[PDB]
């Protein structure tokens, strides 16, 4: 009959590795919690803000590196930074799902002005560190996405033969397949680093 | 308020 | 109470714009175009292969630069594929949803095929051809599905100010905003473009 | 068949 934010976060959570992203609803969970919708209401008074909630909370329990830490260099930042909300989106069935659309919240705009702070000391124009973190960040959801998806949908579908594929795609799928999810994250992002070190070095 | 915004980046 | 691929996918295209990527199932489908179930199970098995069906049609639509163009130079290629890309999943309610975990068959392997060639013809290793499409179609996926979903949620969210934000932070969520999606697209697109370049001066 | 895969790229 009680609630308060932990309860309902826990339960949600494991409401969403049960059923996934689309199987959770309010209504689900006031059951899973034992509990009546307006009750449930003052917490989160509908889907979208559950979503919310849930994508915060994985993230304050798994990403590690959301600031910068001192004296990393912003290649350092901006690598170690991805990896960890790559590791916050894996954390729960369909978490980059969770992810898409959420919003700060005031707790974190310290994190995320000392973000842009420390860019900036470091070169970056405003806009540009401000596009930086987020082809970083709209490179990472893709990455999460489709990996997540994939392996959803071979309960689905038959799983593929690359037999009959000519040699360089033959060859190229398998390799992905083969090095799997965690290098080609690596090598995108390792892309986008270079990228940006290159246009910093213009600029100035 | 004064200003408000319909897209953010995404939050990490 | 006949069915075949274009009367299918025609009326599941516009049933995707009506209801959404979860409100499209089989069932409702069926409906949509007077059939019994059994008779549309012979042209989409399941849900799963109707999401195929409908990716495969937005790309056959909308994806112009699919294949490299003569003589285009890879920077440009990979800049006008992306662009395109992004326009066949925007071209539909939830596309990029539809789009994520996407199989090839194999009319698009010869497409496929002509952009490994000519990649490595232009210097890229197999390997590096490989990560340089994916970490371009990953960020595309992620941009796309980040903008379809903020647009979603503002009919669900109190529309956040940025007046009470720090000064770095405010100046740049305010400037995302202005700017919109395809700004943020192309910073991102053209980072990875010149990374690439560079590690490919390397190599070779 | 001999080979499957079991992840994919994206397909563009």
């Amino acid at each position: 009959s009680r609630l308060d934010k932990s309860k309902v976060i826990n339960s949600a959570l494991e409401l969403l590795n049960e059923v996934g992203i689309e199987g959770l609803t309010t209504r689900k969970l006031a059951q899973k919690l034992g509990v009546e919708q307006p009750t449930l209401y003052w917490h989160v008074k509908n889907k979208r803000a559950l979503l919310d909630a849930l994508a915060i909370e994985m993230l304050d329990r798994h990403h590690t590196h959301f600031s910068p830490l001192e004296g990393e260099s912003w290649q350092d930042f901006l690598r170690n930074n991805a990896k960890s909300f790559r590791n916050a989106l894996l954390s729960h069935r369909d978490g980059a799902k969770v992810h898409l659309g959420t919003r700060p919240t005031e707790k974190q705009y310290e994190t995320l002005e000392n973000q842009l702070a420390f860019l900036t000391q470091q070169g970056f124009s405003l806009e540009n560190a401000l596009y930086a973190l987020s082809a970083v960040g709209h490179f990472t959801l893709g990455s999460v996405l489709e990996d997540q998806e994939h392996q959803v949908a071979k309960e689905e579908r038959e799983t593929p033969t690359t037999d009959s594929m000519p040699p360089l795609l033959r060859q190229a799928i398998e390799l992905f397949d083969h090095q799997g999810a965690e290098p080609a994250f690596l090598h995108g992002l390792e892309s986008l680093i270079r990228g940006f070190e290159v246009q910093l070095t213009a600029l100035l | 308020s004064r200003v408000v915004v319909w897209r953010l980046p995404p939050l990490h």
